């Protein structure tokens, strides 16, 4: 278990999340994702 | 375009069939989510494809603070990962057990939570179906986060015909063999606020018939301890007739529900 992800470290890493949140839409939801027709298909 | 290594694995969150749930780290923005891993050799075995296919169409489109979030997802060679919300608080269920039954305050909040993300599911014709603690995830604040969609349906036009959900929540029209609708939630919603507050579901019993017989003559039977507006909510869900159900506006409005929830919703971006 890395640091980052325990105890302390973490907990504060949530509260910052929160708080200050992101545009999880524009950071992610402007990403591609592979078409739901090529999941079980050659990567 | 994402791929496994623009995350920095820390820490297994939950097992299961698939089925592996990580903490995650996203690289690039040091963001915390958790990653759902499922193996596409043991999924196609199973049959499940057109299953996980159609879960995740549905949980991908919906944003809601009380609907646990799907950013994105990508596969490789031999796997399938899901970047979900991370729920800090972890699973409903798990406290539910730990206590034993909820205060009214908790149990009231948590409603006015479900019927919020329910009455946004049911505006875009998604019945869930499969509404119980197990279900449910608790946010950093403790907020609900509807996790799981597994028995989900988008629902435009024609009623419905599956059995399905868990013993202790199916409304009457499904063990009577009628079709379906959204209405099936406001019963295991009504089913869902008694388990909180009691502990254990209204109708429980030894065996599979004798479930159905209490559910399909909704015997009720409320223990002395839970207040008048607990118990009137409640009654008013748990109708044997779907179009008689309190709508879930008729929830968030309840007066138990507006004199007890600590309702807190999660801070936006901006
Ligand atoms: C994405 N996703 C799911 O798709 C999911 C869907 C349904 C059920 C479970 C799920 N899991 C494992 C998830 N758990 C958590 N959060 C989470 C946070 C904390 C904890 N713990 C609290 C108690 C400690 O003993 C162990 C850690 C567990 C799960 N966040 C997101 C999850």
């Amino acid at each position: 278990i890395p640091a980052w992800a325990s105890g302390n470290l973490l907990t504060q890493a949530i509260r910052q999340q929160y708080y200050k949140p992101i545009d999880v839409d524009r950071m992610y939801g402007t990403i591609d994702s592979p078409k739901l027709e090529e999941l079980f298909n050659k990567s | 375009k994402f791929t496994i290594d623009d995350f920095d694995i820390g820490r297994p969150l939950g097992k299961g069939k698939f089925g592996n749930v990580y903490l995650a780290r996203e690289k690039q923005n040091k963001f915390i989510m958790a990653l759902k891993v499922l193996f596409k050799s043991q999924l196609e075995k199973e049959g499940v494809e057109h299953q996980l296919r159609r879960e995740i169409e549905i949980q991908s489109h919906l944003r809601h603070p009380n609907i646990l979030r799907m950013y994105n997802y990508f596969h490789d060679r031999k796997r399938i990962y899901l970047m979900l919300e991370f729920a800090p608080r972890g699973e409903l269920y798990k406290e539910l057990q730990k206590h034993g039954r909820f205060d009214e305050q908790r149990s009231a909040t948590f409603m006015e939570e479900l019927a919020d993300a329910l009455h946004y599911c049911h505006e875009r014709k998604v019945i869930h179906r499969d509404i119980k603690p197990e279900n449910l995830l608790m946010g950093y604040k403790g907020e609900l986060k509807i996790a799981d969609f597994g028995w989900s349906v988008h629902a435009p036009s024609l009623r419905r015909r599956t059995m399905c959900g868990t013993l202790d929540y199916l409304p009457p029209e499904m063990i009577e063999g009628k079709t379906h609708d959204e209405k099936v939630d406001l019963w295991c919603a009504g089913v869902l606020c008694y388990e909180f507050l009691v502990g254990m579901p209204p109708f429980d019993s030894p065996s599979h018939t004798e479930t159905h017989r209490r559910i399909v003559n909704v015997d009720l039977k409320f223990p002395p301890f839970l207040s008048d507006g607990s118990k009137d909510l409640i009654s008013k869900l748990l109708r044997y007739h779907p179009p008689q159900r309190l709508p879930l506006k008729g929830v968030m409005e309840h007066p138990w529900v507006k004199a007890n929830s600590r309702r807190v919703l999660p801070p936006v971006y901006q």
